[PDB]
């Protein structure tokens, strides 16, 4: 659960 | 004195400093700045839109909408910094949360795992649910409207475009428009974001748009190059800017396989992508729809995602009228002001 489940290193 | 930027004025006050120029937005130019009450290093936009009456308004609604709204999906107002008088207030600066890039940029240079397309695209309707059920239409969602950083956090954003829906004019660039409105029409329903979503999809999974094309003409019959020819009760549909006699005199175009145009994309993702990239507006899938569709069935649950707390409800009053409602709006943010 929560916001979560993500990750990319950008500008 | 005031800190100047690119030989710009940027009088902030002195609880944002270091500022550091990022480019472009609209009635005027963006930077960076840290803000020293909060520790962090804050968005602020300029606007100078005081003796123009399509940017006062674009602004009035930008500024009401975002302050009344509150969702993790959609960039809020952190701050708004004006004079003390309407009479000095020649340009208003709001201060929001600096995300590291957003889908345009990302987009471009960038290359996104099927993983993170789905939780993209969940974060976009998940957000596009509470305006819609806000009753309110974005009307211009596109890849450079969608914030994020690293964490892989989405927010929706701008809603100088935006507009109160219900059920009963000079555009910048369509790659995101649905057939019904091509050309300066301007959307009048939810179906319409659907389709733009369904197109920033698309991009998402070759980092190319979906339906280019020289004019509003080259664009349409780039999509039923793709879509394949519509049936008559699709065109006869809310196809009418009158050169819809275009399309009528037109032959038989087929649909080209989504499997095909994608190689490499998920099935899921096709078949939801099918169903928001329809002709037929009627026929579109609509956000709760969306929301439940086996490609997002990870993520979705109903009860972490809220509606607008009370739908949003007059408005090409004169600029000097609405600069007025620009400074009791803006009267918030003043010092010791309740």
């Amino acid at each position: 659960r929560r916001l979560q489940k993500g990750n990319l290193p950008v500008r | 004195g005031p800190e100047m930027v690119r030989g710009q004025v940027f009088d902030v006050g002195p609880r944002y400093t270091n500022l550091s120029y990022i480019g472009e937005g609209a009635y005027g130019m963006v930077c960076s700045a840290y803000d020293n009450l909060n520790k962090v290093r804050v968005a602020i936009k300029k606007i100078s839109p005081f003796e123009h009456q399509t940017y006062c308004q674009r602004t009035l609604r930008e500024i009401k909408i975002l302050l009344r709204f509150r969702h993790e999906n959609i960039i809020g107002i952190n701050d708004i910094i004006r004079a003390p008088t309407i009479e000095q207030m020649k340009d208003v600066y709001i201060v929001q949360d600096l995300m590291e890039t957003d889908l345009y940029k990302l987009l471009k240079t960038q290359h996104l795992s099927n993983d993170h397309i789905c939780y993209f695209l969940y974060q976009i309707l998940r957000g596009l649910k509470y305006i819609h059920s806000a009753n309110v239409l974005h009307r211009d969602l596109k890849p450079s409207n969608l914030l994020l950083n690293t964490t892989c956090d989405l927010k929706i954003c701008d809603f100088g475009l935006a507009r109160v829906a219900d059920p009963d004019e000079y555009v910048a660039t369509r790659w995101y428009r649905a057939p019904e409105i091509m050309l300066n029409s301007k959307g009048y329903t939810k179906s319409i974001d659907i389709w733009s979503v369904g197109c920033i999809l698309a991009e998402m999974l070759s980092n190319r748009p979906i339906f280019p094309g020289k004019h509003y003409l080259d664009q349409l019959n780039h999509i039923l190059g793709i879509l394949g020819s519509p049936s008559q009760e699709d065109l006869n549909c809310i196809i009418n800017l009158k050169a819809r006699n275009y399309l009528l005199s037109l032959p038989h175009k087929n649909k080209v396989p989504w499997n095909r145009l994608f190689p490499n994309a998920d099935s899921k993702a096709l078949d939801l992508l099918d169903k928001m990239l329809t002709f037929n507006p009627h026929k579109r899938i609509e956000v709760e729809q969306a929301l439940a569709h086996p490609y997002l069935e990870q993520y979705y649950d109903p009860s972490d995602e809220p509606i607008a707390e009370a739908p949003f409800k007059l408005d090409d009053l004169p600029k000097e009228k609405l600069k007025e409602l620009i400074f009791e709006e803006t009267a918030r943010f003043q010092p010791g002001y309740r």
